[PDB]
C-alpha cells in the first residue's frame, strides 16, 4: 500500500497519451486539488487495445516539514472513487482505477457494511 | 599539514555543523499526528537524523 | 483555531494589570493598527507569579458586510511573533505568548522549512 500505485485505464490511444503526457499529468494533479504539496508521477504506461491505454501512476505528497512520501493506495484509491472526482475522471477518459493493496478480511467487512 | 588542522580546530568550536564534534541529539515528546512535521532545518544531515 | 486565544505572560503583578485594564486593552489595540474594525477582548487574567499574569485575549474582526469572527489564533499568533511588533508587545511588558492550536506535522514542517 506504501507504494501507492493506482492503475487507470484510459479510453484512448496509448500513441495519444504519451503525446500529452504533460497535460495529462497536470490534469490529474488539478483533479487532486492542484496544491503543490501534491506531485503526481507516472510509473508506467502500457497499451491494452486500440483505443484502451492503462497509465500507472502515484502520489507523492510533502508535509510542513520537507518531508516526503507516497500517498497510500488505498486512500488515493478512496479519493478517485468518490462520486464527484470519478465524474472529473470520466472527463479525461478514464473508464477504471485499480489499487494493488489486498485488503485484509476485516477491511473488506468493514467497506461491505458501510459500502458508501 | 597544519593549516588543515587549524581550519579544523576552527570547525569543531562552530555552529555551522562542519562535523561540530558537539553533536548530540535529544527527543522532544510531541504527540500524534504532529510527528509528519519536524522537519529539521538548515544543515541537518538526513543520516544523523 | 478558530476560537482565536493568545495567552500573554506579562512582567506585571496581577493587581497592575487589571487596575489598567482599558489602558492595556488599547495599547493591544493600537499595536494592531487601532481600526475600528477589531476589537481586543479579555478572555482571562491569573496571576502566575508575584509579578507575573498571563492574560488571554481574542480579537474579533468585522468585514465590510457587518459580519464579524474572531481572528484565528494561528494567524492572530503570526502578527504578534513578527520582529517590530514583538518589540513592541514587549515594550508594553509583555515577556511571551502562546496560542492554543496544535499544529499539524504538515504545518510544523512547513515552519522548519521556512523558519522566517
Amino acid at each position: 500500500d506504501e507504494d501507492g500505485l493506482i492503475s487507470l485505464i484510459f479510453n484512448k490511444k496509448e500513441s495519444d497519451i504519451r503525446g500529452q503526457q504533460q497535460q495529462l499529468v497536470e490534469s490529474l494533479h488539478k483533479v487532486l486539488g492542484g496544491h503543490q504539496t501534491l506531485t503526481v508521477n507516472v510509473e508506467g504506461v502500457k497499451t491494452k487495445a486500440d483505443n484502451q491505454t492503462e497509465v500507472i501512476i502515484y502520489v507523492v505528497e510533502r508535509s510542513p516539514n520537507g518531508t516526503s512520501r507516497r500517498v497510500g493506495a488505498s486512500a488515493l484509491f478512496s479519493y478517485f472513487e468518490q462520486a464527484h472526482i470519478k465524474a472529473n475522471m470520466q472527463s479525461l477518459g478514464v473508464t477504471g482505477a485499480m489499487a494493488q493493496t489486498e485488503l485484509s478480511p476485516v477491511q473488506i467487512k468493514q467497506l461491505i457494511q458501510n459500502p458508501l | 599539514p597544519i593549516p588543515e588542522q587549524i581550519k579544523l580546530i576552527v570547525d569543531k568550536w562552530n555552529p555551522n555543523h562542519p562535523n561540530c564534534a558537539f553533536k548530540t541529539y535529544l527527543y522532544n515528546k510531541v504527540d500524534e499526528h504532529t510527528v509528519p512535521l519536524y522537519g529539521p532545518g538548515p544543515n541537518e544531515d538526513p543520516k544523523e537524523w
